[PDB]
């Protein structure tokens, strides 16, 4: 676990995934309660999420010592955390569009597009829209969360040894425990003045979990997730998807 | 060398451990005092244990500082999560089961008879995961306080509840540090305990999804649970 470090995760963040072999994790089903006038916009948002999931699979693959895990464990870890990582990245990206007595109005789903709060109200997802921007985006800006802590939390989210069905739980424990050491050391060497920062950062993770669970309710309600096929998509993506390219 | 525990921190730890043993016992001999019967044993045992959580929370330093509606918000949201901790604390590795002294309601069979058998394995998995952490009564008690003062939606003064939680968080951090001689592994022990906060969010949601399932099947909860679990 010596290669696993915040510095390596920082240089991995710059790597760009090659043209994503499309895996339809999210899609507008044949019979869907999404009104017909909005199926095309919703479908485009699913295609956007699918690309980000594909970039997430390629990111997790090259994480130090991740590919040395059992292949079934690698699938379960990505299967259980891809949603939270999407929301966490959304919340990280949305900080720029914070105030660019009213709540935040814009959510950055991807670099080249934002979601307006009125579009979330029309979709009936206003509450979860506000939770992402306040409990995550606004809190991370107030917390002055830097990129080093962001990539560390992403690794901590992914390397969850409590995922049901793992065959080598301790091999995942060793990886997450190394991340706890890395995050605590970074807070002591660079953020030495701030007390309780290590705890303050990890307190976003349960908030991220609840929001992720609420999103899964909406996604399943509108029959947007292909849950019966996600593990299969993760299997093929880890094996066949092209490695990222360093822009340098 | 290693920052010692202040007198306020040692007193807080001793206070929480003392009342944890007092509210541990789902007693007052109310087991005697207090397929429909299997579901009624679960709901009756839960009411008694939830009332122990509320009295434990109302006696926590800082609970009187927040608004009344903020107290109701915290108690309504932490009740099911703390219930998972209390049941998990009674896990027995040798039998791979939950031993609650009055081992009837929270056994596998009563849950099978009441139609909630699909939930047992998700519960026992958490029991195994928490048991492997080897938390002492200080770790477990401070965690319970940290669950209660977590940031919940709808808080009128979320910053105030955060300041209260930080006092228990800092107490837990210093306790682990002193117990490990400022070893780097203090962050691992600390981080894993905070990781439980994430996992009991799922269990509390699954509990909320069963309350929804009961309403659709028209099986109703005792009104105390209906009000606290926001039917
Ligand atoms: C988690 C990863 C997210 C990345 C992308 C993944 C999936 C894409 C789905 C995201 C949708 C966000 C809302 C965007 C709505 C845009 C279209 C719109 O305005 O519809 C109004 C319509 C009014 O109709 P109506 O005729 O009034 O009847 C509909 C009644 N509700 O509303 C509808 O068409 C109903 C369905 C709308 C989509 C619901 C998706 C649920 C997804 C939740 C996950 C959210 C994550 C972040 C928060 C935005
Ligand atoms: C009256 C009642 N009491 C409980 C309960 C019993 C023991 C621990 C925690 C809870 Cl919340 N529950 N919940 C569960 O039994 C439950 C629900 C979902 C779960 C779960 C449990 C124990 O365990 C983990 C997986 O998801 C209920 C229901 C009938 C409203
Ligand atoms: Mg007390």
């Amino acid at each position: 676990v010596q290669e696993l470090s915040i510095e390596r995760l920082l240089e991995m963040e710059s790597l760009v995934a090659d043209p994503s072999e499309e895996f339809q994790f999210l899609r507008v089903g044949p019979d869907s309660n999404v009104p017909p006038k909005f199926r095309a916009p919703v479908s485009s948002l699913c295609q956007i999420g699918n690309k980000q999931i594909a970039a997430l699979v390629v990111w997790a693959r090259d994480i130090p010592h991740f590919s040395q895990l059992e292949m079934e464990d690698q699938i379960l870890l990505i299967k259980g955390s891809w949603n939270e990582l999407l929301l966490f990245a959304i919340a990280w990206r949305s900080m720029e569009f914070l105030t660019r007595t009213s709540p935040p109005q814009l959510m950055c789903l991807m670099p080249g597009m934002t979601l307006h709060r009125n579009s979330a109200l029309q979709a009936g997802v206003g509450q979860i829209f506000d939770r992402v921007l306040s409990e995550l985006s606004l809190k991370m800006r107030t917390l002055r969360v830097d990129q080093a802590e962001y990539v560390a939390l992403k690794a901590i989210i992914l390397l969850n040894p409590d995922v049901k069905g793992l065959k080598n739980r301790q091999e995942v424990e060793v990886l997450r425990e190394k991340m706890f050491l890395c995050l605590d050391e970074y807070c002591r060497r660079s953020r030495s003045s701030e007390e309780g920062r290590f705890a303050a950062l990890l307190l976003r993770l349960p908030a991220l979990r609840s929001i992720s669970l609420k999103s899964f309710e909406h996604l399943f309600f509108f029959h947007l997730v292909a849950d019966t096929s996600i593990a299969g998509y993760i299997r093929d993506a880890l094996r066949n998807h092209a490695p990222p390219i360093d822009t340098n | 060398n290693v920052p010692p525990l202040t007198a306020n921190q040692k007193s807080l730890i001793a206070r929480l451990v003392y009342y944890q043993e007092g509210y541990e016992q789902p007693s007052e001999e109310d087991l005697k005092r207090v397929s429909d019967m299997p579901f009624r044993q679960i709901t009756e045992m839960t009411i008694l244990t939830v009332q122990l959580i509320v009295e434990f929370a109302k006696g926590l330093p800082g609970f009187s500082k927040i608004s009344q509606s903020d107290q109701i918000t915290l108690l309504k949201a932490c009740s099911s999560e703390v219930m998972m901790l209390r049941v998990a604390r009674r896990y027995d590795a040798a039998t791979d089961s939950v031993l609650f002294a009055n081992n009837q309601a929270y056994t596998r069979d009563n849950y099978r008879k009441a139609g909630m058998a699909y939930v047992i394995e998700d519960l026992l998995h958490f029991c195994r995961c928490m048991y492997s952490m080897m938390m002492d009564n200080v770790h477990y008690a401070l965690l319970t306080a940290i669950v209660i003062f977590s940031d919940r939606p709808g808080l009128e003064q979320p910053s105030l509840v955060e300041e209260i939680q930080r006092y228990y968080l800092n107490t837990l951090r210093v306790y682990i540090l002193n117990q490990n001689s400022a070893s780097p592994r203090s962050a691992v022990i600390f981080g894993k305990i905070l990781g439980i906060l994430t996992e009991i969010r799922t269990l509390g949601m699954q509990n909320s999804n069963m309350c929804i399932s009961l309403k659709l099947k028209n099986r109703k909860l005792p009104p105390f649970l209906e009000e606290i679990w926001d039917v």
